[PDB]
């Protein structure tokens, strides 16, 4: 069962995705047309319509009736096909078809040959092209999310997990008797840093997913936490409270040499990288209740950048470096708010209880964060303009992290 | 009655096992008078048993973000540590761990859940 849309955008661009023609008996393991359609509805940019309202269901761009589509207001059609090999692997075919004219013009074409395992990736692969072709903005459907799940029982109640961005292909990365915190993706996507309390005290480590090996990065006295990889992957930032309070550090991953970013008696944590990988956005209470600050890892004095609201923490900077997304708390409540870094216009994106830990998709279109329901927490989704809200489902889930492009 | 000095330590530990939690005000991290007597009993025990160590847990409420909730957790366990330190317990015998809001006692959004999650636990 697919992602749940809480708030659909009715003004979404109409598109028709047609069920792919499965060239064989019975049923295909996966239906590409069902996934690609959902993906565009998932993006909140498109409004894929059901088969009942389709004037036709063609496989190739030669069976297309443009007038029958533009009458619906659909300006393009996605047709496809699924051809099996003799190896249990399959060939996926697709075409993007323009309906605005005398001829049904093709905008995009591609063929993919995959084994049964990688069938969903194919639909994701088609989607990343079609979405990008129509919008000009790179799709993030072949991305992943990394989260932490807390079961209220068993020997191992704490689990760091990873699935596809839509929750499919779920698998466990780490099982711990003690809590796990704050997973952070590496710019490639093969490694993840997080905080683990297995020893009894906090520890910051990095796991290479492909083999499941552990690199210990910092286990200094007191909390070692809040990892951030620079968009280039060269160095990692984090906060250490060994000093007596949480203050920021950065480590050159290759050298392993360790440097102090922040000097304070105050608390500085939750580091978020600027696209340049020379600048860090982070939470600081040097001014009293915490606000988000900016400093350069090379040299400089911290400046406040959040100028609206009494309390702002846990920010994520968009890849392009245009906006901020954080937890704006006022008078007891707290919600996910966005801030234009040039304009200044701050916009609250969320209506839910106790919003926290927001993350930004690699193309800066969408936000995934955590919200509290009942006795547990749930993952949430919201478009960066807030016009699109959605839900995302075991035990209560926390610490969502969105993968870089992959 | 009069006891053997062995099950005397047993009964002692039982009192230390039972009543090891200091409860805190919302955002307040100062030690109340109630736990003074309690902590003064932990202190007297610890510095009579030099080769025994306690670990103090730090806990914050759901409000805030998990990483910054570490800050409130550590200062509450620091007040406990400092109080015991004033009573003479060595830093050698103590280490503190702050969990932030990761290990709640009660669940929900009622104040009942909040107040009891605002705690400082001493584990031996």
């Amino acid at each position: 069962v697919r992602i749940e849309i809480t708030q659909g955008v009715d003004s979404a661009r109409p598109i028709g995705v047609v069920p792919f023609k499965w060239m064989g008996p019975g049923t295909p393991p996966e239906e590409i047309g069902a996934i690609v359609g959902a993906d565009l509805r998932n993006s909140g940019k498109f409004n894929p319509i059901d088969a009942a309202r389709m004037p036709q269901q063609p496989s190739t761009a030669a069976e297309v009736t443009p007038a029958a589509w533009t009458a619906l207001g659909i300006d393009a059609v996605v047709v496809g096909q699924v051809q099996p090999s003799a190896d249990g692997s399959y060939v996926v075919s697709y075409q993007l078809v323009d309906t605005s004219g005398s001829a049904g013009s093709i905008l995009a074409q591609n063929q993919y040959k995959v084994t049964k395992q990688w069938l969903r990736y194919s639909a994701h692969t088609v989607s990343d092209e079609v979405f990008e072709k129509l919008t000009g903005i790179k799709g993030a459907f072949r991305t992943r999310i990394a989260y932490v799940v807390k079961t209220n029982g068993g020997k191992f109640p704490h689990e760091l997990r990873v699935s596809d961005y839509d929750g499919y292909n779920q698998f466990v990365v780490h099982r711990s008797p003690e809590p796990l915190m704050s997973p952070a993706w590496s710019p490639d996507g093969s490694k993840i840093a997080y905080v683990t309390f297995e020893s009894g005290k906090s520890a910051l480590v990095i796991q290479t997913l492909a083999n499941g090996a552990i690199r210990q990065v910092a286990s200094f006295p007191r909390h070692n936490g809040a990892p951030a990889f620079s968009p280039d992957g060269t160095k990692l930032a984090f906060a250490l409270s060994k000093s007596g309070s949480l203050n920021l550090y950065v480590m050159d991953l290759a050298s392993g040499q360790i440097s102090q970013v922040t000097d304070g008696r105050s608390n500085n944590t939750e580091p978020s990288w600027f696209p340049d990988s020379q600048n860090l956005a982070y939470t600081s209470d040097q001014g009293g209740r915490p606000q988000v600050y900016k400093v350069n890892i090379n040299g400089g004095v911290p400046q406040r950048i959040t100028w609206e609201g009494s309390q702002n923490q846990n920010a994520d900077v968009s890849p392009d470096g245009k906006f901020l997304v954080l937890v704006s708390s006022n008078g007891g409540a707290q919600h996910i708010a966005k801030q234009d870094l040039e304009t200044g216009a701050v916009q609250v994106l969320t209506d839910t209880l106790l919003d926290e830990t927001p993350s930004i998709a690699p193309n800066g279109t969408m936000v995934i964060y955590s919200s509290t329901q009942g006795l547990g927490s749930v993952l949430q989704l919201v478009s960066t303009d807030g016009r699109f809200k959605a839900r995302l489902p075991d035990g209560q889930v926390k610490f969502p992290a969105w993968s870089p492009y992959l | 009655s009069n006891l053997s000095s062995e099950e005397q330590a047993r009964l002692q530990m039982q009192e230390l096992q039972k009543n090891n939690i200091v409860y805190f005000g919302f955002d307040k991290y100062d030690i109340g008078s109630d736990f003074a007597q309690m902590l003064d009993a932990h202190a007297a025990f610890l510095r009579s048993n030099p080769s025994d160590k306690v670990v103090v847990e730090g806990h914050a409420d759901e409000r805030g973000t998990p990483e910054y909730n570490i800050a409130l957790g550590e200062r509450r366990a620091s007040a406990v540590k400092m109080y015991l330190q004033g009573k003479g317990v060595s830093a050698d015998q103590i280490s503190i761990v702050s969990y932030g809001k990761e290990k709640p006692a009660v669940l929900g959004h009622d104040e009942a859940a909040f107040a009891k999650n605002r705690r400082a636990v001493l584990v031996y």
